[PDB]
RNA sequence: CGCGGGGGGAACCUGGGGAACUGAAACAUCUCAGUACCCAGAGGAGAGGAAAGAGAAAUCGACUCCCUGAGUAGCGGCGAG
RNA sequence: GAAGCUGUUGGGAAGCAGCGCCAGAGAGGGUGAAAGCCCCGUAGGCGAAAGGUGGGGGGAUAGGUGAGGGUACCCGAGUACCCCGUGGUUCGUGGAGCCAUGGGGGAAUCUGGGCGGACCACCGCCUAAGGCUAAGUACUCCGGGUGACCGAUAGCGCACCAGUACCGUGAGGGAAAGGUGAAAAGAACCCCGGGAGGGGAGUGAAAUAGAGCCUGAAACCGUGGGCUUACAAGCAGUCACGGCCCCGCAAGGGGUUGUGGCGUGCCUAUUGAAGCAUGAGCCGGCGACUCACGGUCGUGGGCGAGCUUAAGCCGUUGAGGC
RNA sequence: GGCGGUAGGGGAGCGUUCCCGAUGCCGAUGAAGGCCGACCCGCGAGGGCGGCUGGAGGUAAGGGAAGUGCGAAUGCCGGCA
RNA sequence: UGAAAUUGAACUGGCCGUGAAGAUGCGGCCUACCCGUGGCAGGACGAAAAGACCCCGUGGAGCUUUACUGCAGCCUGGUGU
C-alpha cells in the first residue's frame, strides 16, 4: 500500500541529470522500485542476448527505468505539483491550476 | 550572557582518577602491590586482627530492650527560653513547632538560659530556673494536662 | 535593573522591575546543569557476564591441556563475552534546591534586561493565528530577524504564530525556564506573562 | 544500600555531645574475689578511647 | 441426552514442596533464603479485602500499592547478621 | 494537506549567484552532492459497511430502606478453649502473647465468646470456626514512540534463509557470514588458453568500483632500484669520522655502512635477573577499578536559627510548578 | 635555591566516544579514514601545515557525560609466519 | 602433493674468570672466509605437562572410629484407633 505516487502513464517533464528540461510520455511505472520509464535515460546494452532462446537479441540503447522523483507532470503551462479535488461522485487530480 | 561560558566557577573538576594507564596510578593501580587487594578486605571498622576486635568493653547499656518492645511514653523536649524569647506576642506548644523548635515531640519545656521577654507562655513544664526568669517578668500557665 | 521598555499602541511607555542587582555566572551553569540533566533519559545498557546468552560449562578442564585456562564463554575476556562495568539504565535527574531555581530565573531575566534585550509588551494586533501576521508584528517591535526571540505568551494564537520560525521559540508563562532565557540574545514576552513571572518572583 | 547500626556497638558504647567515644570499664565483673577498693572503685567509671574511638563511629552514624 | 474439563502461553501471580555454595574470615545454632529449583492452579493479572482489626489516642475504621515512619522498635552463637 | 524558477561549477546540484514564495507545516526520510517551497511526509484536520472494545453518557431490571414494648427461639463444632509437637511475625524458648495447626481432652449462643505480649483485676476494643467483590498494583509474547544506547570482534546467540551448519546416544551445546555502481550501463566482439585467467574493445565521474567488487591499515610473500657485506666475535643500538648514492644556489639535509669508542633484551616476581627464574611466534581488533543506595572528609555554590522536601498532583511532550 | 627514584600521596595536561553550542558553520574547487614529510608550534601525550589516496561526511571557542588510551593476563577472535 | 610441536628478537664459537652461586650474549684470552647436504646426540639448565614428591591454604574430596552433632533404622513408656 501507499507505494503509489506522482502521475500513471502520461507526459512528463524531466527534472532529473542528464535529462533535465527533456520531455516524454512515461512508457511505464514499477512501483515495485519506485521508478519510471520515460524517452530519456538510455544506455547502451553491448550484450549479445538476454535469454538463449533466439539467436541475435540486440544492442538495445533502451531507456534506463528514471528515479520516480525526477520526473514532474504537465499540463497547459510547466507542469504544477498534483492537488486532489473530489467532483460530485468520484476524484481527479486538478494541478496546481487546471484540471487532469 | 550566552550558552557560551556559564562554565562551571572555576572548580569542581570532576576528574576522577584513571588508574588504567602507564605513567601516573599504573600496573598495580591505586595503591596495591601486594595482595589481599583482590575483590576486598574484611572490614576494617569493627571487625579485625581475629583476635577480639574492642568488643572485649561491655553493655552498661542495661535496659536494652524487652520483646513487645519500645515502651510509649511522653516525651519532653526543651526549647531554651532565649530562642523563645526572640519573637512575640504569646508563645504556645502549636507556634514553636510552627516556626523552628519542638516539631510535634509534642511536650513543649522551656527552660535555661537568657531574658524573659514578659510574654505569656503556654507549657507542659518550666525549669526551676527559666519558671524564675520569666516569673520575673511576665505570665506563665502550665500545660492542658493529658 | 529597572529600565525595562515596554510595548502599547499609547506608544512605548516604561516599567521598574526588581530584578538582582548582580549575575552570578556559576548559579546559571548550576541551574543549566540541572534542566539538561533531568531531561536525560536513561537508556543505554549492556550485558554483563551473566545476562550474555552462553551456558556455564567450562570451556575445558584446566590442567594437562597446554590450553590458557577458562570457565565459559561468558567471561567478559572473551570476545562475544560479557561486557564489564558497561552502562545499564540510570537516572541523571536530582533536585536543585528551589531558593537556587528562582535565583536563576530572576538573574536570566535580569541579564537581558541590563542588556536592554528584554522587551515586555502587550500590543499584540496580528491575531489570527498566521505566520505572515506576526511576522509583520515583529517588523515594528523591532524583531527582525537579526536575534534569536524567545517569545513567551498566554495566548495560543501569538503561539502558533511565531512557533514556526526559525529564530524564535514560543513558550508559554509557566515555561519560563533558564536554559530558553539564555539560549536567545532576546526576550519579549506579554505583560500576563511578566506578571505571572514576578507571581514565581518579585 | 543504608548502612545498618551495629546494634552490638551502640549496646555498649556511647557518643559524647562533643564527638568522643565514651564506654564502659573492663576487669569488673569476674576476676574479682578480693580486689582492692581502690580496683573495684576506679573500674566503676568509664573513659574515652582515642583511635578505636574513630573505629566505632563510623559502626553508628544514623545513631 | 445436556453443559463443563483435558492442552498451550515470555515474564508476572497464588498455593503445595524446598536446597547448597557462600557469610560467620574454621564450624554445628545462625546466614545465603523460604531465595534456586520441582509441582498444581489463576488470568489479563494474580493474591488480599470489610475487622473476633489495630493499640493507647475515652483515637482509627475493608483490601492493595507508593512515600515516610526506620536501619527505629526489636530479634541475634547479642557474632556474623 | 501550503509555498520556486532561472543562471552557474559539475558525471549528477539539493551547492554558489539572482530574484521570489508558504508557514497552525523550517519533525524526519528520499531524489546522481548539501531542498520549508521536487518527491514521501510534517502542522491542522477527515474517516468505517464489518469485527472488536466500551457507564464514559443515557435507560431498565435484580436488590435494597422505619419506631416502640414484650418473649429468650437463633446468631457457623470435634470449633473455641487448655495441653503436647511445630510454622508464621522483628521474636532463635525468651517473662512469649497474637495468627496458623499435626496429636489428646473438649464448651457456650450475648449473663455468649476472642483480643489489648505470661498471669490476675479494672477499664477498653472486637464478634471466630460459610462465601463473594471493581479500581489503585505486578509483567512485556505482542504493536507504537523515544534515546549525551550499539554500529557488524559492537548491538539479542542470529542485521545475512540461525536456534540453523556443525558437535553430542541424549538432555544439551551452538558458529561463522552485512556494503559494485546514480544507474547494470555487469563488459558485445576480437586475441592467447582445454578451461580458469588474462590482453584489447566497450559502459562509467571513477573499473587499484569488475562482481564476497566502497575505504583497504599491519604481520606476511614478491619484482625493480639505491647503498652495503665472503679474516669476521654478536641485545644488534648508540657516539664520532670517512666513502658512496639522492635532494639543494648555497650552507645544509636525506639514505646506506667501513673503521673507531661504548653497551647484559621487555614484563613479571624478587634480598638479588641478561639471566640457564615467569610470560610472549608476529600483526590487527576484544580486554580489567564502575554503578546504586548509605557513610565520611575535602571542595563550588544557595539559604541560615534554620535548611530541604518524598511519594504524589497540575503542567509540558526535551518547561516548570505545587 | 631545589629538581635520581620502586611501593605510594599530590598537581597539571594530551587524545578517543557522546551531548548543549546547531534551523549554525566546514564540505566535491573534496567530509571521515588511509598513505607520506628532512616543515611549524608543544618539555610531553599531542597539535598544525603540505603532497598522494579517499568519495560523504565533519563539527570550533566555551562547557557538559563516559563502555575513554594495551605489549604482555600459558588472555579472547582472526590473519599470516 | 606437502604437515607438527616449538618460536621475545638474533648478526647464536673455545678456554679461564665471572655473575642469582652450571654464560653464544659481561671480562680477558684463544680460534674462526660465506652458504649448504648427509650423519651424531654433549650443550642451548633442549620439547612436552602452571611438579605428582615436599611444604603452605584456617582449599577439596574418598575412607575409619569407643572424635562432635545430627538423621534412617530399631527398642520403649504414655495415649488415639
Ligand atoms: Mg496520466
Ligand atoms: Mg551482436
Ligand atoms: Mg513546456
Ligand atoms: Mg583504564
Ligand atoms: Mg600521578
Ligand atoms: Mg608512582
Ligand atoms: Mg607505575
Ligand atoms: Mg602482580
Ligand atoms: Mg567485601
Ligand atoms: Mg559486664
Ligand atoms: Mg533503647
Ligand atoms: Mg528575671
Ligand atoms: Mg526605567
Ligand atoms: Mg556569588
Ligand atoms: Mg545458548
Ligand atoms: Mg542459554
Ligand atoms: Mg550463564
Ligand atoms: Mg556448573
Ligand atoms: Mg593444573
Ligand atoms: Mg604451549
Ligand atoms: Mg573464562
Ligand atoms: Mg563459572
Ligand atoms: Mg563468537
Ligand atoms: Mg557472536
Ligand atoms: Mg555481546
Ligand atoms: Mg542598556
Ligand atoms: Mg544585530
Ligand atoms: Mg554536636
Ligand atoms: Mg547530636
Ligand atoms: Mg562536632
Ligand atoms: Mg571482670
Ligand atoms: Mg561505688
Ligand atoms: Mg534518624
Ligand atoms: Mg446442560
Ligand atoms: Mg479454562
Ligand atoms: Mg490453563
Ligand atoms: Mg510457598
Ligand atoms: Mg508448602
Ligand atoms: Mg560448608
Ligand atoms: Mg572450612
Ligand atoms: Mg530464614
Ligand atoms: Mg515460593
Ligand atoms: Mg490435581
Ligand atoms: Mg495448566
Ligand atoms: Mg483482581
Ligand atoms: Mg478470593
Ligand atoms: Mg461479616
Ligand atoms: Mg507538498
Ligand atoms: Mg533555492
Ligand atoms: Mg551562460
Ligand atoms: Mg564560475
Ligand atoms: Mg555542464
Ligand atoms: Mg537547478
Ligand atoms: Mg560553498
Ligand atoms: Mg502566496
Ligand atoms: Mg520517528
Ligand atoms: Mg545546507
Ligand atoms: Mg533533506
Ligand atoms: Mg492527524
Ligand atoms: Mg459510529
Ligand atoms: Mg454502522
Ligand atoms: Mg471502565
Ligand atoms: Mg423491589
Ligand atoms: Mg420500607
Ligand atoms: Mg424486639
Ligand atoms: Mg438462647
Ligand atoms: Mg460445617
Ligand atoms: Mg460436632
Ligand atoms: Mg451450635
Ligand atoms: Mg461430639
Ligand atoms: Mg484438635
Ligand atoms: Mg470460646
Ligand atoms: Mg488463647
Ligand atoms: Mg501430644
Ligand atoms: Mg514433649
Ligand atoms: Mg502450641
Ligand atoms: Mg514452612
Ligand atoms: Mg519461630
Ligand atoms: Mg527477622
Ligand atoms: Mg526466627
Ligand atoms: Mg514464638
Ligand atoms: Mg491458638
Ligand atoms: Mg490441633
Ligand atoms: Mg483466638
Ligand atoms: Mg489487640
Ligand atoms: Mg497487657
Ligand atoms: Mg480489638
Ligand atoms: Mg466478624
Ligand atoms: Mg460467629
Ligand atoms: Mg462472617
Ligand atoms: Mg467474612
Ligand atoms: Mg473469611
Ligand atoms: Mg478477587
Ligand atoms: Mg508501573
Ligand atoms: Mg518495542
Ligand atoms: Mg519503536
Ligand atoms: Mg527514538
Ligand atoms: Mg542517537
Ligand atoms: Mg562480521
Ligand atoms: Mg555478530
Ligand atoms: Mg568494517
Ligand atoms: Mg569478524
Ligand atoms: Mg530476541
Ligand atoms: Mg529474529
Ligand atoms: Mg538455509
Ligand atoms: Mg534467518
Ligand atoms: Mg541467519
Ligand atoms: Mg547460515
Ligand atoms: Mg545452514
Ligand atoms: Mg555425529
Ligand atoms: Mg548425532
Ligand atoms: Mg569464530
Ligand atoms: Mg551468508
Ligand atoms: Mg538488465
Ligand atoms: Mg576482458
Ligand atoms: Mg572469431
Ligand atoms: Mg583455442
Ligand atoms: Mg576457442
Ligand atoms: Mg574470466
Ligand atoms: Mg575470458
Ligand atoms: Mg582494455
Ligand atoms: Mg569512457
Ligand atoms: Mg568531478
Ligand atoms: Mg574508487
Ligand atoms: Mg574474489
Ligand atoms: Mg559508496
Ligand atoms: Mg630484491
Ligand atoms: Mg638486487
Ligand atoms: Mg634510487
Ligand atoms: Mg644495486
Ligand atoms: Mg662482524
Ligand atoms: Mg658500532
Ligand atoms: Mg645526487
Ligand atoms: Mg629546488
Ligand atoms: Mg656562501
Ligand atoms: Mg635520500
Ligand atoms: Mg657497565
Ligand atoms: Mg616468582
Ligand atoms: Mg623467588
Ligand atoms: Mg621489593
Ligand atoms: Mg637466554
Ligand atoms: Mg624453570
Ligand atoms: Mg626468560
Ligand atoms: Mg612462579
Ligand atoms: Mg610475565
Ligand atoms: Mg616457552
Ligand atoms: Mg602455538
Ligand atoms: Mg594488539
Ligand atoms: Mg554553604
Ligand atoms: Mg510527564
Ligand atoms: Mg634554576
Ligand atoms: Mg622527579
Ligand atoms: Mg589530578
Ligand atoms: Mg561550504
Ligand atoms: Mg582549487
Ligand atoms: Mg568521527
Ligand atoms: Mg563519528
Ligand atoms: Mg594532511
Ligand atoms: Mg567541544
Ligand atoms: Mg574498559
Ligand atoms: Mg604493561
Ligand atoms: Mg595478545
Ligand atoms: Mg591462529
Ligand atoms: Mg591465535
Ligand atoms: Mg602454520
Ligand atoms: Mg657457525
Ligand atoms: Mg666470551
Ligand atoms: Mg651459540
Ligand atoms: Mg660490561
Ligand atoms: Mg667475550
Ligand atoms: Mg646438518
Ligand atoms: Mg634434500
Ligand atoms: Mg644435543
Ligand atoms: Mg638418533
Ligand atoms: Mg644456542
Ligand atoms: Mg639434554
Ligand atoms: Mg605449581
Ligand atoms: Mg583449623
Ligand atoms: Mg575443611
Ligand atoms: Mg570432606
Ligand atoms: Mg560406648
Ligand atoms: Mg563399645
Ligand atoms: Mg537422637
Ligand atoms: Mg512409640
Ligand atoms: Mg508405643
Ligand atoms: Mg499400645
Amino acid at each position: 500500500r501507499v507505494k503509489m505516487h506522482v502521475k500513471k502513464g502520461d507526459t512528463v517533464l524531466v527534472a532529473s541529470g542528464k535529462y533535465k528540461g527533456r520531455v516524454g510520455k512515461v512508457k511505464e511505472v514499477l512501483p515495485k522500485k519506485y521508478a519510471v520509464i520515460v524517452e530519456g535515460v538510455n544506455i547502451v546494452k553491448k550484450a549479445v542476448r538476454v535469454s538463449p532462446k533466439y539467436p541475435q537479441g540486440g544492442f538495445i540503447e533502451k531507456e534506463a527505468p528514471l528515479h520516480a522523483s525526477k520526473v514532474r507532470p504537465i499540463c497547459p503551462a510547466c507542469g504544477k505539483p498534483t492537488r486532489v479535488r473530489k467532483k460530485f461522485l468520484e476524484n481527479g487530480k486538478k494541478i496546481r491550476v487546471c484540471a487532469k | 550572557d550566552l550558552r557560551p561560558n556559564p562554565g562551571a566557577n572555576k572548580r569542581r573538576k570532576r576528574v576522577g582518577r584513571g588508574p588504567g594507564s602507564g605513567h601516573g596510578k599504573t600496573a598495580t593501580r591505586g595503591h596495591k602491590g601486594q595482595k589481599s587487594r583482590s575483590g576486598g578486605l574484611k572490614d576494617p571498622r569493627r571487625f579485625e586482627g581475629g583476635r577480639s576486635t574492642t568488643l572485649m568493653r561491655l553493655p552498661k547499656r542495661g535496659m536494652q530492650g524487652q520483646v513487645p518492645g519500645e515502651i510509649k511514653r511522653p516525651r519532653y523536649q526543651g526549647v531554651n527560653l532565649k530562642d523563645l524569647a526572640r519573637f512575640e506576642g504569646e508563645v504556645t506548644p502549636e507556634l514553636l513547632v510552627r516556626a523552628g523548635l519542638l516539631k510535634k515531640g509534642y511536650r513543649l519545656k522551656i527552660l535555661g538560659e537568657g531574658e524573659a521577654k514578659p510574654l505569656k507562655v503556654v507549657a507542659h513544664a518550666f525549669s526551676k530556673s527559666a519558671l524564675e526568669k520569666l516569673k520575673a517578668a511576665g505570665g506563665e500557665p502550665v500545660l492542658l494536662e493529658a | 535593573m529597572y529600565q525595562i521598555p515596554v510595548l502599547s499602541p499609547s506608544g512605548r511607555r516604561e516599567l521598574a522591575a526588581d530584578l538582582p542587582a548582580e549575575i552570578n555566572p556559576h548559579l546559571l551553569w548550576e541551574v543549566v546543569r540541572w534542566q539538561l540533566a533531568k531531561r536525560r533519559r536513561g537508556t543505554a545498557s549492556t550485558k554483563t557476564r551473566g545476562e550474555v546468552a552462553y551456558s556455564g560449562r567450562k570451556i575445558w578442564p584446566q590442567k594437562h591441556t597446554g590450553r590458557a585456562r577458562h570457565g565459559d564463554i561468558g567471561a567478559p575476556i572473551f570476545v562475544g563475552g560479557g561486557v564489564v562495568f558497561g552502562p545499564k539504565p540510570r537516572d541523571y535527574s536530582y533536585t536543585l534546591p528551589k531558593k537556587v531555581r528562582k535565583k536563576g530565573l530572576a538573574m536570566a531575566v535580569a541579564d537581558r534586561a541590563r542588556e536592554g534585550k528584554l522587551l515586555l509588551v502587550e500590543a499584540f494586533a496580528g491575531v489570527n493565528g498566521k505566520t505572515k501576521e506576526f511576522l509583520a508584528w515583529a517588523k515594528e517591535a523591532g524583531l527582525d530577524g537579526s536575534e534569536s526571540v524567545l517569545l513567551v505568551t498566554g495566548n495560543e494564537l501569538v503561539r502558533r504564530a511565531a512557533r514556526n520560525l526559525p529564530w524564535v521559540v514560543t513558550l508559554a508563562p509557566e515555561g519560563l525556564n533558564v536554559y530558553d532565557i539564555v539560549r536567545t540574545e532576546r526576550l519579549v514576552m506579554d505583560l500576563d506573562a511578566w506578571e505571572v513571572f514576578q507571581n514565581r518572583i518579585g | 544500600p543504608k548502612m545498618k547500626t551495629h546494634k552490638g556497638a551502640k549496646k555498649r558504647v556511647k557518643i559524647t555531645a562533643s564527638g568522643k567515644v565514651v564506654a564502659m570499664k573492663t576487669g569488673k565483673r569476674h576476676l574479682n574475689w578480693q580486689k582492692s577498693g581502690k580496683e573495684i572503685r576506679q573500674k566503676g567509671r568509664k573513659f574515652v578511647l582515642a583511635k578505636p574511638e574513630a573505629e566505632r563511629i563510623k559502626l553508628l552514624l544514623p545513631y
